[PDB]
């Protein structure tokens, strides 16, 4: 008998264990891979498609058809049409897109993020909207003239109907954690109209867009958890 | 000029003025089972044209008031054509397909419709008290397809209301979010700026080949995304016009016939 | 019949050029005659997100019009 | 190894040619990048995507399921000497919603049990250590009836044998399927009524049998009952998938996709739209 | 001397495992090996090879040798001589041949299976037999008309007697389950007429025949269980 | 004096030996002197039904009548 | 294969009467004055193989310390059910003399083993007999889910790590690599979580500086996993921890009072850490 | 299935080895590293650094500001200005200087020891201070010709005010301990009055200087324990 | 894929220079996917005390007068 000695770690298991194990089924014949259409590779490969974002999930909204649908007014308005706090994972609206979803299974995450809008109204209705992400730490852009203070795209409602803005990545932290933490600050994600919605008569005046969500290119995470969003009884 | 299409097969083509650049589901085309690969043995039955043609399934309305609708492919064609024939002749087939959803309105008409395809959609027993509770006339219901409901409300067993599906358009059919479903090859067609929208469908499965009668490989949902409006409710017409591609059958039995209502 | 492979970079590892030292491999084989049994294989960091991302029958280009 | 993308330094655009203007409506997604919406500075960025891959991913090994068997003084009790479970992923929410992202997967599987006891009565007195034994019983196999039956003898059956205090057992399990891949969804029946039917036959469960794990507690009884629990863990390895789907959002109900009337609300208020 | 760490599935015993061990009696010099014909190599070798079908085993015709006889006859039917459900392991019949014992310690088989069958009349007698399989999911073949819509051969009775129909591996799966569950369908095999058997006078008029069922060189099995035909009272 | 040879297949490969490089190699060491100790033998897929299936003295052809 | 260095070696030196003399120098330019010996008085020559291998800072901080007492109970009555698993925040402050060491430094970077010695014994008279029980380490990431209960889905910790050990056998352990955010963690905070604005509350930032409110790194459960014995038994898990591959900046002095707290609050009854002396000229 | 036999150890914790153990969460992407400023490598690179001996830890300057203080004056005295006994890692005053508290965590150590005095006078003031070390076994100096006879230097006033002298590694044994013992003491050092510190009209009479310790070159350390500086309920 | 290193030397050693032969050796093996499980690093002895004792912009020598 060779001498030997077991270390600390003997006899244990651990659930991220990673060794060989006899096989249940010796010489098995297991049954040939056949090309299927679909591979997926990782994970981030679903994190980079658009997911509509359940932005109107308020009192009578939530968990109807309409949380998706944001609206936009032929009337004039100096408020922000919408506010949305960025971090994906925290956030009550985000946490549910399938970016939010892939990311409550992480712990840290990073990278940019783009947000992407469609304008579903008249086509024959015109005017401008402007998008703008101002990073955390300072007043909300709750002033249009303080959302303008920031990065920000003006979006000319047109046969382009859909335009995208990318949250950079600004962070003094390399990843944020995903947890509802205030040191990882998300900031703040407004939109406001540059200039009133105008459309010819016999048209509707309540329009409606549909913003979705995804990850940048040089977005990834850190490490796996459990999400919190299932349950099970006992 | 990506804004007009010619899309032909077989004996018809559908031209489009104005439509969104195609889809090719995971950039693949159907093809013919290569013969690398197959479970049966039995020389192959390929219908070309006869099953490689656009049908078109009856018509729906798109009221302001719809919560959406939906369709199991290979049974939306089941009775139609010589396709329909093939497939309760064959124990086994395979094909693609093409989907081209056309809804026409002028441009004062808003709203916009999200057209996904989901391989292996499936829903949710209405009955609460059973669990996967379907009969097969509920689960295939032909050419008209379905539709959905803003509620769920359990029969609890009652005159088969509990067989067929709960339908929460919200969730899909299934407990899963709406908003994903653009994880699924998909398009829209937004009344502003696109007639119609066309996906390409490969045959999808864990086997290379599958008996028609008792599997749907893929369904087709459709939903407002954002509601149809007009200055009133106009309920535009929306059509669905499909066309199996690369169709191929395998072992010839005795003609099928389903379980009819 | 041992293979030779480079471990994922720890604390203090050198250069994110993963190629300095002998002391960032590691051995390993295989003991068993199922493949099965083999303890996981290296990860594929190949990815390819146009897949689903821009599955487009016809290419276009980012500063294209998209219609 | 292959790594994330990196940032390009830009400067001001006055192109007739915008990056940031497109149209969903196509099917693809939004394709800007920081460097297209605003002047960028160069970063390289190493922060590789591993923790993501598919294989990491589904790389820990959950508990599928518990196992409730007795070693009894009664005779009344002889039959909790003896456990069958159908071998499922479906009892646990946890593993079920990751495996549900994926249409089809295929993979080979490694199981580790956990064993624990301890008394469930308030007497008690000396058991010896006790010994269990696991044996899978293929589909269409005969099952014992009973704890100690002829069938325990497993002369095609695999079996494993574990003692307390020793090392969790396991073993590896190849793919092992009909198809070429695992199915979670069967949009389908077993079989088709001819000229209603088929009620009872819808869905992948109608269609899913891999065989059941029958567990026994080997040693004979003793004056004092002892209660165990075996807890199975899996983790499939050497994972590929072929279709995304989105997760499950609000709670399951049975083996099959199905939902409760009453948990049917997955999303919470906020007091406005425009309120962060 | 060497650290080591004990990992999981340590000091447990696995009834497939493959693990050396110490000899009992170390350095026995084997008796030495003989030639000895009929060395079997592969249970499929044996799978390969024709047995008879157990097919008319009903009202007391069961568990005789009578049970292996199909009757024939010189009248007029459009109705089956015989039928078989394909499952080579869920059908009563099938199962108790040697394919099916063989097959019946796995769970998992794919591949063609070959029926040959055997006419035992007079020299004399003449006739034809229409013998078919219909792939499952549609309409059992019933009657004669039906039963044509599937493979099927023509068996003109001659000097060859003998002759076979392959039920040729059609299904959706890569395998099949040997267990009978819903989905498994295996299809159907009957076998009727395509004229009645002609006699001469005072000859015999009734016939009998004999069928055979054995695994086509593509059949495979995968996974081993134990059999269910295998019994033995509690020790 | 160890072996080195390759293994069954699994879920990953591509089912072609030495299509999946050495991904599919195991090495193996007999620790004793008495072969009885050794684990199970490669697995000999060499068959010949012949000798059960067609043991005949006058070779037999699919296509001729068998009783020629 | 390399000889490691040596401390500063002596060479032979004779006394002089140089005008350049290094013994004065001036400390105010911060820098320290060099003098060795053969500057100030005659030497030898010396040949030094001594070497500072022990004073590495990889040797240092080389041993595992234990950082925290964890316990729970196993036992069968009705207000029991909560004692039966402990959570606890993944923390060095719990200890003094681990702490000490590592604030030795600003920031730190290295990889961790962690190692578990568990123990029980009998809280009750009742001494009865217990089975062998498994225990159940799982780490819960900020912002998981945790358990409210020794019996709850969480424990199925399909995606959390989680280690089962069994009393008795050898001591369990693994190995966490560096998982902080920044590129080193940092061992003090001057500063805060957030900014309080001017629309605040004067006082704000009294819940929140320090280094108290961003430094999360999750918790551990830990429960017994065996079902509940009549016989009540007690146990502990004294959890080890050891810096490994680890470097460290910015040095600083050494903790010279009782420490107290998360922070570096010191307590008015131990804040002098020098004793007396009857005089300056006493040996 | 190769043939093992664990030897004694086996099964145990040591709190100071050294194994491999599995990563518990595999294939980690770790944060990469950055150029943080300050690097340390060795725990010595801090040994030789300057800090302040709380030398005047005396009644009514204990546990404060002025225990670093050494007074001055400029009266006619005999008597040392200080006395310390050099026993870096044990005696009341040193253990606490940086030196002393790295060294807390040895048991034992080697090479010599600097010291640096620095005057914080008027620049009007001028005079002269002996600075020496007496080695073991012997009266510790009582006076300055007892100072005078071991290792001594001279620092004058001047601009280059700060001075250094070196306590040479002057040993029976290789090492010392760290702790205090009745055999092993590391000598003698004291300060005495060269000359009478001269002070010009309104300029203070009285002074202070201060006084630091740190390693030298040759310097080390034998094996790490724990401190006895830091306690814990 | 071993690497083999000198030990530290021990009692035995009468060469404190490391230059024995072959004698003090150790062997060692990885057998992890990722180095944070792999053991304590090599020791490394490089030091630069400048850093903290003498971070002068200006260069001094020892012999220099500290301010001229
Ligand atoms: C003694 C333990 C042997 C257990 C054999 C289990 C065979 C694998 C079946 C896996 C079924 C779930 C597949 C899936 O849908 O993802
Ligand atoms: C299954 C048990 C996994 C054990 C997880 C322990 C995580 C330790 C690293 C987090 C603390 C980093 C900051 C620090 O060094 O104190």
């Amino acid at each position: 008998g060779l001498p030997t000695m077991n270390t600390p770690g003997s006899n244990q298991f651990l659930t991220s264990d990673d060794f060989q194990s006899p096989c249940a089924l010796p010489n098995f014949d297991v049954t040939p891979p056949i090309h299927i259409p679909g591979e997926v590779k990782n994970m981030m490969e679903l994190a980079e498609i658009d997911t509509l974002i359940p932005m109107n999930a308020v009192d009578g909204k939530v968990n109807t058809m309409e949380m998706y649908q944001i609206p936009l007014n032929d009337n004039l308005s100096k408020a922000p049409i919408f506010c949305l706090s960025l971090s994906p994972a925290s956030d009550k609206r985000l946490s549910h897109t399938m970016l939010g979803e892939i990311l409550n299974y992480y712990t840290h995450w990073t990278g940019s993020i783009r947000f992407t809008f469609l304008f579903c109204g008249s086509m024959m209705a015109t005017g401008k909207l402007l998008l703008s992400y101002s990073p955390p730490g300072a007043k909300p852009p709750t002033n249009r003239k303080d959302a303008m203070l920031g990065t920000h795209i003006i979006w000319d409602l047109g046969l382009q109907s859909s335009c995208s803005m990318v949250a950079p990545w600004i962070s003094n932290t390399v990843y944020r954690r995903c947890a509802r933490d205030d040191f990882t600050e998300g900031g703040f994600i407004t939109c406001f109209y540059q200039t009133r919605i105008v459309v010819p008569a016999s048209t509707p005046t309540s329009m409606f867009m549909l913003g979705f969500v995804s990850a940048c290119p040089d977005f990834s995470v850190r490490l796996l958890r459990d999400t919190p969003h299932i349950s099970q009884s006992k | 000029s990506d804004r007009v299409r010619q899309i032909t097969l077989g004996n018809s083509t559908i031209t489009t003025q104005e439509a969104a650049n195609a889809i090719v589901a995971y950039g693949e085309w159907p093809t013919y089972i290569n013969d690398s690969e197959a479970n049966p043995v039995d020389a192959p039955t390929e219908p070309d044209v006869s099953s490689n043609r656009f049908y078109t399934l009856e018509s729906v309305s798109w009221k302001t008031t719809s919560r959406g609708w939906w369709w199991k492919l290979p049974d939306c064609l089941k009775d139609m054509g010589m396709f329909g024939q093939n497939m309760y002749y064959h124990y086994l087939g395979r094909s693609g397909y093409t989907i081209h959803v056309q809804c026409n309105a002028s441009k004062f008409h808003q709203g916009a419709l999200g057209v996904f395809l989901i391989p292996e959609f499936v829903m949710a027993c209405n009955t609460e008290s059973k669990t996967s509770y379907v009969s097969y006339i509920n689960a295939n219901p032909g050419e008209r397809g379905g539709e959905f409901t803003n509620t769920y409300n359990p029969s609890n067993t009652d005159a088969s209301e509990g067989r067929k599906f709960a339908a929460l358009d919200y969730l899909l059919g299934s407990g899963v979010l709406a908003g994903n479903a653009f994880v699924y090859p998909h398009q829209i067609i937004n009344l502003r700026t696109n007639n119609s929208a066309t996906i390409v469908v490969p045959y999808v499965n864990s086997l290379v080949i599958d008996c028609m009668a008792k599997h749907n490989n893929w369904g087709i949902v459709i939903l407002p995304l954002a509601p149809l409006a007009f200055a009133s409710s106009p309920q535009v017409p929306i059509t669905v016009t499909i066309a199996p591609m690369c169709t191929e059958f395998n072992g010839l039995r005795n003609i099928t016939v389903p379980v009819h209502q | 019949g041992a293979q030779v492979s480079t471990q994922k970079t720890g604390a203090h590892e050198n250069q994110n050029v993963a190629a300095n030292g002998s002391t960032i491999n590691y051995t390993t084989i295989n003991y068993y005659k199922d493949s099965a049994s083999n303890s996981a294989t290296r990860q594929d960091l190949s990815q390819d997100p146009s897949k689903f991302t821009e599955p487009v029958k016809d290419l276009m280009l980012k500063t294209a019009p998209a219609l | 190894p292959p790594s994330t993308q990196s940032t390009e330094a830009t400067s001001g655009v006055n192109s007739q040619e915008v990056p940031a203007l497109t149209a969903v409506e196509t099917g693809a997604s939004g394709q800007a990048i920081p460097s297209d919406v605003v002047e960028t500075r160069h970063v390289v960025n190493y922060k590789t995507r591993s923790e993501s891959c598919l294989e990491s991913f589904f790389g820990r090994a959950a508990c599928v399921t518990i196992l409730s068997l007795t070693n009894s003084s009664k005779s009344g009790e002889e039959k909790k000497h003896f456990n069958i479970w159908n071998i499922t992923y479906t009892d646990t929410v946890q593993l079920r919603r990751k495996l549900e992202f994926f249409t089809y997967s295929r993979f080979d599987l490694e199981m580790t049990f956990v064993f624990t006891e301890n008394y469930p009565s308030t007497a008690s007195g000396e058991v010896r250590n006790q010994v269990y034994q696991i044996m899978y019983i293929p589909p269409g196999a005969p099952r014992p009836s009973s704890w100690d039956d002829y069938t325990w003898q497993s002369s095609s059956n695999p079996s494993i044998f574990y003692m307390y205090g020793n090392a969790p057992p396991r073993m590896s399990i190849p793919y092992v399927g009909i198809a070429n891949a695992y199915s979670h969804f069967y949009d389908g029946f077993a079989r088709v009524p001819l000229e209603d039917a088929g009620d009872t036959f819808y869905g992948l469960v109608s269609i899913n049998d891999f065989g059941v794990l029958a567990v026994r507690a080997v040693n004979r009884s003793n004056p004092h009952t002892i209660h165990t629990s075996v807890r199975v863990y899996m983790k499939p390895k050497h994972i590929r998938c072929w279709c995304p789907r989105p997760p499950r959002a609000v709670l399951y109900r049975g083996e099959g996709v199905d939902m409760i009337s009453s948990a049917i609300l997955p999303l919470a208020k906020v007091d406005s739209i425009t309120t962060f």
